[PDB]
């Protein structure tokens, strides 16, 4: 275990842990609450690099976390979707990918049409599914 | 009927608000010549793809005089200009008694050969060198004439950086997340009102900060016949913006062959004086196609007809009162600042229904502090070599006919009194809005009973 | 379609899409990851306007997204509530509003007591509903 | 009621309200949308203290809200967990704590091993529970 | 004589109570980022490192 501890292991192992990566993603001991505590101008070059790094920290976290909210998966770490898998994406079989490719390799295998999957993802799970209440919310 | 409330995240609604925008432009100056005064060393790159949506069914109301994007523009340029002069050579030692003489009357004289005493690299020793200065930039004091810089009386002085481009390049204004800029796609847009054709582009068009006076350059023009916009017509006092449909071409050039004379005033600092002129002295000029100009001036009086007393007498006079630098078509070109006599363009009057080309006399100033800023003035170093500008003229600025109580006729003379109106000629169609994604609406739908 | 593409269409159409507005709300191509990449002082006037605009970006997103979390609607884009609609708000009928007013007009019709609705919203759906486990969580 | 109105009352009362504290946690009237509106350098000492305070505002909100998301409790304000309570933490009984200690006192009673509880919290409710679909997601 | 710098650029005295001693400065990543360490002892120029941290 550890942060990215299973980065080189098979995809089945990264499926098993996963939180250790998600936990250490927003806040860090490195930030350490700023201030010297314990000259009186904090306009130094260091303060500029820190604050612009604290911004992109939450700017990149919220850019990805906004994606989880529009897919109905905000509350959980792994959610299933109602989008069928299209064979043009990969020809490999069920146990052939989860035990032989590792995630590091997999991100390069879908990076071509990865944005296209994201487009179809907002539709089937939250554009129609959240709409389907119309008939079932009350009759 | 047990109607229940239901929430909707992402509702298309907005309210008029003005936030902070930022810069956008692609590959411009780069390696060969950079250090642009406006684009700095880095602007956020513009996306190659512009996003425009023709908002349907919507009729949002615009206002170009109460719009704050033009005021954000104004205070940005001022703070952008001062940031590009702050780290450079200050010319405080340039305030000494100047003994100057004419040049080759041959007993024609508008520049003076100045000798004066100035500090060198070593603080202990002094040095005497000559330099040429334009008229009005220097003034007498009380046999041998004695002069002084016109700014040493008033505020301080700082030399413009030697390798800085004052050329206006397109700067894009674009909104922050949760905000959007609305574009008036209605060709005819009298003053401001409800615009039927709106778009919500994320980024404006290519806006060039053309520092101009009375007449605008390199601007945007709608397709219909020339547009006339006033905050209030009939308030003789408020100025008048004018958009063309086709721009006129005016080319200007300074025939003087200035040599560069760098003289150090202490360490690292080097004053760039006008050297000795090569070739016969020639006054700077502006060419206007007289054919092209006569029709542009005509289409305006046709559009102005339906806005001022219908069919009556419309005259054009030379500026009218004011100061010498605000009543002439001031602008920057290549680094030297021209001030052209506009009295030759606003003298004709038409009413009741290879090629010759007008030319305009122009003088040059090296001492400047723009936007009526009395804080600190700057010296523009003379540009070594040949000068030639070739920019379209797309806009205009007009003013009063005094206070003629009703009566016989109306006259409009130019008066680019302020700089912010120049950008209003580029921002008449835009306005930013604040998206509010939270909307609540009722429907006969409730979630699970217990949970 | 498109960002705000249905801003002028009836409320029933904005109900149908809606994500296109919600998607392009936090992150933008305009931000474009800052830095020049490809003088050494980034204290320029431009950097000040950008960073203060990136802050209000997530400051306004999180101010509204915090409201969705205290209503039990964080995970989804459209959730139903257990607050009955009070007739003093509008006298119009079910099909009379969704097909004749457009959202742009509607926000002006509730802006007077809109904050009062928000107050009642935290109560019935999350102050009582999340509390109701007391009896049902375990007996 | 009011912000922290039940800070001194028993834990049963803070359980009853609670939102008033959670609501006034991210956004404030104090921030008041900056700008003077209604000299041209905003580099003043005040602007530095404000912006660094607006950052730690959402930096502390998102650091805690990220914890709610990895526990499956993001959408709601009070969620139950599948972690059994270990007697070494407190020897007191069910009605003995909720009616006699107040929260202010309670945070000091668990602050020693509070981080250890958080570790076990990610596991039983989201490391195993979100994984348990493997058998039940489809057979 | 004359100072060699008065010919060229300006001059500014170093502060009297300032230590020019190099002390260890640590470079560390921002959230969502990580620094990878080549733990391979032999590392001719640069190439694929088998031992990463
Ligand atoms: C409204 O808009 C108009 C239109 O944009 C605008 O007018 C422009 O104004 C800018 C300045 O503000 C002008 O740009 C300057 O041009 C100076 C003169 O050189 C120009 O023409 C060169 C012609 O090259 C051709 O012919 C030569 C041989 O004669 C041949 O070698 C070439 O291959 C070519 O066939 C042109 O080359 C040159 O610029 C490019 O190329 C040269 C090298 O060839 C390169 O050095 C340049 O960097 C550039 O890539 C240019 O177009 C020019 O001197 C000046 O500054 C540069 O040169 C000086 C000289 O020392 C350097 O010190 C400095 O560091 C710079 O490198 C600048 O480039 C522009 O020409 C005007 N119009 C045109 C035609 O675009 C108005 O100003 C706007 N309105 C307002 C408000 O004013
Ligand atoms: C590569 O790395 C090496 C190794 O780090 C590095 O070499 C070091 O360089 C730094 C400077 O860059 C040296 O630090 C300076 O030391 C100056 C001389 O004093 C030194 O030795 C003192 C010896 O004290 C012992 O013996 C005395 C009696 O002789 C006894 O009282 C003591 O108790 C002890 O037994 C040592 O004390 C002193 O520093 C500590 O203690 C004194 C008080 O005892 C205290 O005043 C100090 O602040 C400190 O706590 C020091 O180690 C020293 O003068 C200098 O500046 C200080 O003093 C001046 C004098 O006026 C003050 O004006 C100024 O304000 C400072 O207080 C500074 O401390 C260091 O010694 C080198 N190496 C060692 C041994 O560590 C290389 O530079 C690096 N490579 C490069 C790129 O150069
Ligand atoms: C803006 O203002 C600036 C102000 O500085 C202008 O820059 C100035 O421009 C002027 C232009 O006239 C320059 O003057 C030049 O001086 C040089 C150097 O001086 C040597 O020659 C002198 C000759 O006498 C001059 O005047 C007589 C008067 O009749 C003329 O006939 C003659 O042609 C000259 O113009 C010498 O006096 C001087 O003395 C020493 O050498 C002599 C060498 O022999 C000369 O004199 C003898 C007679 O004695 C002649 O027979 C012989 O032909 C020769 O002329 C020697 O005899 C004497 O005893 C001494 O030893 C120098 O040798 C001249 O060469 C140029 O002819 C001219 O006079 C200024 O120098 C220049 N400023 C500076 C920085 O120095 C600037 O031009 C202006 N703006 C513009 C438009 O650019
Ligand atoms: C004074 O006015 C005259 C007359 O307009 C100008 O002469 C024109 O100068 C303009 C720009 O300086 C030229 O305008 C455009 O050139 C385009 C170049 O083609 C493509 O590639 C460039 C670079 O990537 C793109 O920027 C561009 O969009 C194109 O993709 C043409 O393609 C343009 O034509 C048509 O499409 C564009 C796309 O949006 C439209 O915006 C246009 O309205 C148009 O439908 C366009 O022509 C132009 O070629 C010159 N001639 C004419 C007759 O217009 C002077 O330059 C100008 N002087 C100044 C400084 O103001
Ligand atoms: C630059 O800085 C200087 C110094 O601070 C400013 O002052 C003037 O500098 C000029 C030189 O550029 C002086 O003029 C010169 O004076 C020379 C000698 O001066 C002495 O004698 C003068 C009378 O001349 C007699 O003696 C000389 C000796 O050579 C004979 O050649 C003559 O034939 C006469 O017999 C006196 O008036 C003076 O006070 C001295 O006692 C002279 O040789 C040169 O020909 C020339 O005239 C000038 O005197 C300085 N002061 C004044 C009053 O201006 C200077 O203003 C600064 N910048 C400018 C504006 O130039
Ligand atoms: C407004 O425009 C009108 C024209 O529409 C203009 O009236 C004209 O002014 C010009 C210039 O002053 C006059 O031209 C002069 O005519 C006299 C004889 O009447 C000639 O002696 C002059 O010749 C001398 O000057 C010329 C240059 O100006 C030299 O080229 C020449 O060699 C001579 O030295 C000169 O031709 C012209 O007569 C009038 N009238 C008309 C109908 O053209 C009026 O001045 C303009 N007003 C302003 C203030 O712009
Ligand atoms: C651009 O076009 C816009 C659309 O037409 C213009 O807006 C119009 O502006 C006028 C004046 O501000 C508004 O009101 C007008 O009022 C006059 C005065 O009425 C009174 O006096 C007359 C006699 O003088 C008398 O007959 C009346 O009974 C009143 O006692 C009226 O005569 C006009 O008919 C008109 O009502 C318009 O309402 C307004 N139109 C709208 C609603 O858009 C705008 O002024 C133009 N210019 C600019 C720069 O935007
Ligand atoms: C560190 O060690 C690395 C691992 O060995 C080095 O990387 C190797 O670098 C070489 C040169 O850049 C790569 O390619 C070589 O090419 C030569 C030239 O082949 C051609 O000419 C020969 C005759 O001269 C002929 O026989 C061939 O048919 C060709 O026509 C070959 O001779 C070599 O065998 C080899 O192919 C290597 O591919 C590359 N190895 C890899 C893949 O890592 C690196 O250069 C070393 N140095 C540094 C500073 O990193
Ligand atoms: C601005 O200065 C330029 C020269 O630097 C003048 O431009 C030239 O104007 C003449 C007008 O007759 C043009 O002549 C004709 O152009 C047409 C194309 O438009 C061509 O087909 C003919 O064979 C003939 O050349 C000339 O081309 C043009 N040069 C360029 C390249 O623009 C201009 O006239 C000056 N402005 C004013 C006030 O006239
Ligand atoms: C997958 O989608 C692509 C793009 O629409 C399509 O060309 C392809 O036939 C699809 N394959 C199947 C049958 O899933
Ligand atoms: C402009 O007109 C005035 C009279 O109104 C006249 O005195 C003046 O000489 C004219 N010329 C200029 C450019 O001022
Ligand atoms: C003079 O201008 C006119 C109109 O622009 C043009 O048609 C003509 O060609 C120009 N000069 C000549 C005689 O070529
Ligand atoms: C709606 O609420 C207001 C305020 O409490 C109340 O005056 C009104 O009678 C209510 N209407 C009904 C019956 O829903
Ligand atoms: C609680 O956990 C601690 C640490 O694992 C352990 O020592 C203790 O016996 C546990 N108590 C019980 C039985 O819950």
């Amino acid at each position: 275990l550890g942060f990215l501890g299973a980065a080189g292991s098979t995809m089945g192992a990264a499926s098993m842990t996963l939180t250790v990566q998600a936990r250490n993603l927003l806040s860090g001991i490195v930030q350490q609450q700023s201030n010297l505590l314990r000259h009186l101008l904090k306009l130094t070059v260091w303060g500029i690099k820190q604050l612009q790094a604290r911004v992109l920290a939450v700017e990149r976290y919220l850019r990805d976390q906004q994606l989880l909210g529009i897919w109905g998966c905000s509350g959980k770490l792994i959610c299933c979707t109602n989008v069928p898998w299209n064979s043009s994406w990969s020809n490999r079989n069920l146990s052939e990918i989860w035990d032989n490719m590792t995630w590091l390799q997999w991100d390069k295998e879908i990076s071509n049409y990865t944005q296209i999957i994201y487009g179809l993802l907002e539709e089937s799970q939250n554009q129609q599914e959240k709409n389907e209440q119309d008939l079932l919310a009350l009759d | 009927e047990n109607l229940w409330v239901t929430v909707y995240y992402g509702v298309p609604v907005w309210k008029d608000a003005e936030t902070t925008l930022f810069c956008a432009s692609d590959a411009k100056a780069y390696e060969t010549e950079k250090h642009n005064v406006w684009a700095t060393h880095a602007c956020v790159p513009t996306d190659p793809n512009p996003q425009e949506i023709h908002l349907e069914n919507v009729t949002e109301e615009f206002n170009m005089w109460k719009n704050n994007m033009v005021e954000q523009m104004h205070t940005d340029i001022i703070s952008l200009w001062d940031q590009s002069l702050k780290p450079c050579v200050k010319l405080t030692p340039l305030c000494v008694t100047l003994q100057c003489t004419n040049v080759t009357n041959n007993i024609r004289g508008e520049l003076k050969n100045c000798s004066f005493n100035m500090t060198t690299e070593l603080r202990d020793k002094k040095q005497k060198v000559y330099s040429l200065f334009y008229r009005l930039d220097v003034v007498q004091i009380n046999s041998n004439k004695e002069y002084r810089l016109i700014n040493c009386n008033t505020s301080a002085i700082t030399q413009a950086c030697p390798k800085v481009s004052f050329e206006p390049i397109p700067i894009h204004y674009c909104a922050p997340a949760g905000f959007a800029i609305l574009k008036c796609k209605d060709k005819k847009f009298n003053g401001t009102g409800p615009c039927p054709s709106v778009s919500t582009v994320q980024c404006t068009h290519g806006i060039k900060p053309v520092v101009s006076t009375q007449l605008l350059l390199n601007g945007s023009l709608a397709e219909e016949e020339v547009m006339i916009r006033s905050e209030n017509i009939t308030n003789n006092a408020k100025n008048i913006l004018v958009q063309f449909n086709t721009p006129v071409q005016i080319n200007c050039t300074r025939p003087n062959n200035n040599t560069r004379k760098s003289i150090r005033i202490g360490p690292g600092q080097a004053f760039y004086a006008t050297g000795d002129i090569i070739g016969d002295i020639r006054q700077a000029h502006c060419n206007v196609s007289k054919a092209t100009w006569n029709e542009t001036l005509g289409k305006v009086v046709k559009q102005l007809r339906k806005h001022f007393g219908n069919n009556t007498i419309i005259r054009f006079a030379n500026s009218s009162g004011g100061d010498l630098e605000v009543t002439t078509h001031s602008f920057n070109c290549g680094g030297e600042f021209f001030y052209c006599n506009t009295s030759g363009l606003f003298n004709s009057t038409w009413i009741s229904n290879s090629n010759d080309s007008i030319t305009l006399p122009c003088r040059i100033k090296q001492i400047i502090n723009m936007w009526q800023r009395i804080g600190q003035a700057m010296y523009a170093p003379p540009i070594q070599g040949v000068i030639r500008c070739v920019s379209n003229i797309t806009g205009l600025i007009l003013t009063r006919d005094g206070g003629s109580t009703n009566s016989t006729t109306e006259t409009f003379r130019p008066g680019g009194g302020d700089m912010r109106d120049n950008w209003r000629s580029e921002l008449y169609k835009y306005k930013v809005v604040k998206i509010e994604p939270l909307g609540v609406a009722p429907t006969r739908c409730k979630r699970r009973v217990v949970g």
